């Protein structure tokens, strides 16, 4: 996943 | 006559008008540069012949004189020039600027102090003009700056220099290279640059020196690092031999990330990071304090019921107290920073902690820019606080909006006006668009996925405010075409001012908006058919309704399954709330 969750 | 204050960035703390102001001569007499800071000289140097101003070669008395040195530099001819106003009892990089009677002197506390008073200078001259001010300046949070930490396209080697430029003229001096989808950053943490990306870094570290940026050298290794037994050596000696090839570059800042990773070793990280911190940052010797980021790192992950976590618990008790330890607030992204919560954080770490801010970063939701000032940080932060950074967009020129109000916001904390900082920021860089720019970048500064991340101001909140006064207005059926007609001209103006930007704005930044630009004017259109609806509503003129109502809903659809996104609960939402 290309974010922070 | 006289000569206004200009636009500054950072807000100087002190800054008295104690003259008319005068104009500076053709060729003025330059004095200190022999043993002031090597950097605030020929950033004057630079700006001295863009402004097309000569240094004499002998002194000449019937031209302007420059004065500049640190404390630490015997000069009396400068101490002279400050008329009893000293740079000697401010904090490191703070400095004095006196202008008066035809002399501009200016004292650093230090060689950063002397850049930054060189700064200061330059943004004060207009056309040869200066206003004769009495100045003293300091920075509340002593590391300020940006990590490129985002997912995405890390910025280019042009993107970064020119970023680097800009820091150095708002006073940031912190610089975190931490792209997550750089390979040898992250994926492969272990394998050392190439030979031509070396070269790449190096004009990196050279530019960051040059601008008085600390250019901090991050790695990421918790994907798969191992720390027990040989392993767990060769591990480390690969974090060793990568900080060595950037210190032999010349970098002196490191940091240490383990943010987003499976592996939660509390204790092995924070044995990794006093390692490093013994074997590599004290025994250089000028290398500055380590950072880092645990992998719980919101109040959200690291606090339960007012108490951490484990892993944040074991964390805090092992790290050293002179590492640098980061934290995003109370979520990953989120609305604000309350003073308490800092408090909170810094109570568990018993340390001042560092902020790693996720604005204006997009990464999460890449369709809308985040082009709003800093918002939701309390004043106070300072006190458990004394690191700041932003993480910006993976469009490195818009960026610059919302970076410009992080340098007043971290320089001069207390003073800090979030909407009086938004449009000087938009001032400053923009210039014959800045008005317009405002009209569009108003729509865009609100940060909502609708799950976990939440931050920003608020779209146009003057514009919201009128929208849901005609909704009031229209369901108690008072007169609203004053209202109505004030509407119309607004919308108009979206729709005016995003066209004269997608004409005017040059490259650079028009590559980087042009999508949300055309978003922009097509919910304007859509807002305008939006009141053709009510009007025809009121009007009882079914024919002009349905007429309406389509193209409103054309508009909409356009916009609903648009890439970009822009103005979702403002623009957007009226004509869904028309509909
Ligand atoms: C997680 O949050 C942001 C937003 O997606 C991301 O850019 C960053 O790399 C991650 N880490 C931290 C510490 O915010």
């Amino acid at each position: 996943v290309p974010y922070s969750s | 006559n006289q000569v206004l204050v200009p636009n500054l960035n950072p807000t100087p703390e002190n800054l008295e008008v104690v003259g008319d102001g005068f104009k500076i001569t053709s060729s003025i007499n330059l004095v200190g540069e022999e043993e002031a800071d090597e950097n605030a000289v020929n950033a004057l140097r630079e700006f001295l012949t863009a402004n097309n101003i000569e240094i004499n070669s002998e002194n000449d008395p019937n031209s302007t004189t420059l004065i500049i040195g640190e404390v630490d530099d015997d000069i009396p001819e400068l101490d002279e020039a400050l008329n009893g106003t000293t740079a000697e009892n401010l904090k490191e990089e703070g400095y004095a600027l006196v202008s008066n009677d035809g002399k501009i002197a200016i004292e650093g506390k230090d060689g950063d102090g002397t850049f930054y008073g060189v700064q200061t200078f330059k943004q004060l001259v207009k056309e040869s003009n200066i206003p004769e001010v009495n100045i003293t300046d300091y920075p509340t949070v002593s590391a300020r700056g940006i990590v490129e930490g985002f997912y995405g396209t890390p910025w280019t080697h042009q993107d970064r220099l020119d970023q680097i430029k800009f820091y150095g003229e708002n006073k940031l001096n912190t610089y975190i290279y931490a792209p997550k989808d750089d390979p040898y950053h992250r994926e492969k943490w272990r394998e050392p640059y190439p030979e031509s990306e070396m070269q790449r870094m190096q004009e990196l570290i050279n530019a960051s020196a040059e601008n008085k940026v600390d250019f901090v050298f991050g790695i990421s290794p918790g994907i798969d690092i191992r720390f027990d037994g040989d392993a767990g050596e060769e591990d480390f000696n690969h974090l060793i031999t990568k900080a060595e090839s950037l210190y032999d570059m010349g970098v002196r800042s490191f940091a240490i990330y383990w943010d987003n990773i499976q592996d939660k070793s509390a204790a092995k990280h924070a044995q990794v990071l006093n390692r490093f911190n013994e074997e590599f940052v004290k025994a250089k010797g000028d290398v500055k304090p380590l950072i880092t980021v645990p992998t719980e790192y919101d109040t959200g992950a690291m606090v339960s019921n007012g108490q951490p976590r484990a892993y944040t618990r074991i964390f805090a008790e092992t790290v050293d107290p002179s590492i640098e330890v980061m934290w995003t607030g109370p979520g990953v992204v989120t609305n604000e920073i309350p003073l308490s919560d800092a408090q909170l954080i810094s109570g568990i770490y018993d340390r001042n902690m560092a902020v790693w801010w996720n604005y204006p970063v997009t990464d999460y939701f890449k369709g809308k820019l985040a082009l709003g000032p800093m918002h939701g940080l309390d004043k106070g932060l300072n006190q458990y606080v004394d690191f700041f950074t932003v993480n910006p967009m993976e469009h490195a020129e818009l960026s610059k909006i919302s970076i410009h109000t992080a340098a007043d916001y971290s320089w001069n904390m207390d003073n800090y006006d979030y909407d009086k900082a938004w449009n000087r920021a938009i001032d400053m860089l923009y210039g014959d668009l800045a008005e317009d720019m405002k009209v569009f970048a108003n729509h865009s500064t609100r940060m909502d996925n609708k799950t976990w991340a939440k931050s920003g101001r608020e779209d146009a909140p003057e514009l919201r405010a009128k929208m849901d006064e005609l909704w009031n207005k229209l369901s108690s059926k008072e007169d609203a075409s004053a209202l109505i007609e004030e509407l119309y001209g607004e919308f108009a103006r979206m729709e005016e001012a995003c066209n004269n930007l997608k004409a005017n704005l040059p490259e650079v930044a028009l590559e980087e908006c042009s999508r949300q630009l055309d978003e922009l004017i097509t919910l304007a259109q859509g807002d305008k058919a939006s009141l053709d609806m009510i009007v025809a509503q009121l009007n009882e003129d079914t024919e002009a309704y349905e007429s309406a109502k389509e193209i409103a809903q054309n508009k909409l659809n356009t916009a609903l399954s648009s890439f970009a996104v822009i103005s979702e609960k403002v623009a957007q939402s009226f004509i869904q709330e028309a509909l």
